[PDB]
């Protein structure tokens, strides 16, 4: 089992504010990690795969990056459309786990 | 449109049992391996377990022993059968199909809406 | 004579390999995994 972390756990930001977001693994996962985003009363949504592609529709203002145990997930400049919780996922090894989860 | 649609949820006694389904659509759903995710109120997101394709190999996280994984490829059909629940185990069930490069294969990432369970 | 460090071994895995499986992650075991 891979234990996974996230900080800080809730970030006050403004729109146009540079937003930093950090995951650790308990483990080496080289670059499978998934970066989430849930809105309340819905799903989550895949925004970033394999540690730093983009997923097809995401803003330009998302980006991520990161290998082995430490890994960033940035948000260029914050919008209002930009407030939800924040999810890491890691899938190199069964089972899966979702990090505790950030709040912006 | 690809559709997930979870039912089956409601309200049990502590050691009771409940049935769970997803009905899948709109997709080549006998091809994918599938996810079932819960998360209570307050709570972040917790992996409940994995079944491939062909439902062959399962996989389970906390409920190992209690929680049964299947699928039925001939009706599209999902299905979590949850025995001996517990009060920690009310959370709103998802079924899901999880972008993965390294297991499922899986190149596109689907969610239903999820089911509530309440354990009391 | 100061003592070769070079060469490392897996102690720490959270199940056994599978016939000529290799790991070489650092997971935390529930401990650094390599000694």
């Amino acid at each position: 089992v891979i234990w996974m972390t996230q900080s800080p756990s809730s970030l006050s930001a403004s729109v146009g504010d540079r937003v930093t977001i950090t995951c650790q693994a308990s483990q080496d996962i080289r670059f499978y990690l998934n970066w989430y985003q849930q809105k309340p009363g819905k799903a989550p949504k895949l925004l970033i795969s394999d540690a730093s592609n983009m997923e097809t529709g995401v803003p330009s203002r998302f980006s991520g990056s990161g290998s082995g145990t430490d890994f960033t997930f940035t948000i260029s400049s914050l919008q209002p459309e930009d407030i939800a919780t924040y999810y890491c996922q890691q899938y190199d090894n069964l089972p899966f786990t979702f990090g505790p989860g950030t709040k912006v | 449109e690809v559709q997930l649609v979870e039912s089956g949820g409601g309200v049990v006694q502590p050691g009771g049992s409940l049935r769970l389904s997803c009905a899948a659509s709109g997709f080549t759903f006998n091809s994918y391996g599938m996810h079932w995710v819960r998360q209570a109120p307050g709570k972040g997101l917790e992996w409940v377990a994995f079944i491939r394709y062909d439902g062959g190999n399962k996989y389970y996280a906390s409920v190992k022993g209690r929680f049964t994984i299947s699928r039925d490829n001939s009706k599209n059909t999902l299905y979590l059968q949850m025995k001996s629940l517990r009060a920690e185990d009310t959370a709103v069930y998802y079924c899901a199909n999880l972008k993965d490069s390294r297991y499922s294969g899986s190149y596109y990432d689907y969610w239903g809406q999820g089911t509530l369970v309440t354990v009391s | 004579v100061s003592g070769n460090y070079n060469y490392l071994y897996r102690l720490f895995r959270k199940s056994n390999l599978k016939p000529f499986e290799r790991d070489i992650s650092t997971e935390i075991y529930q401990y650094f995994p390599l000694r």
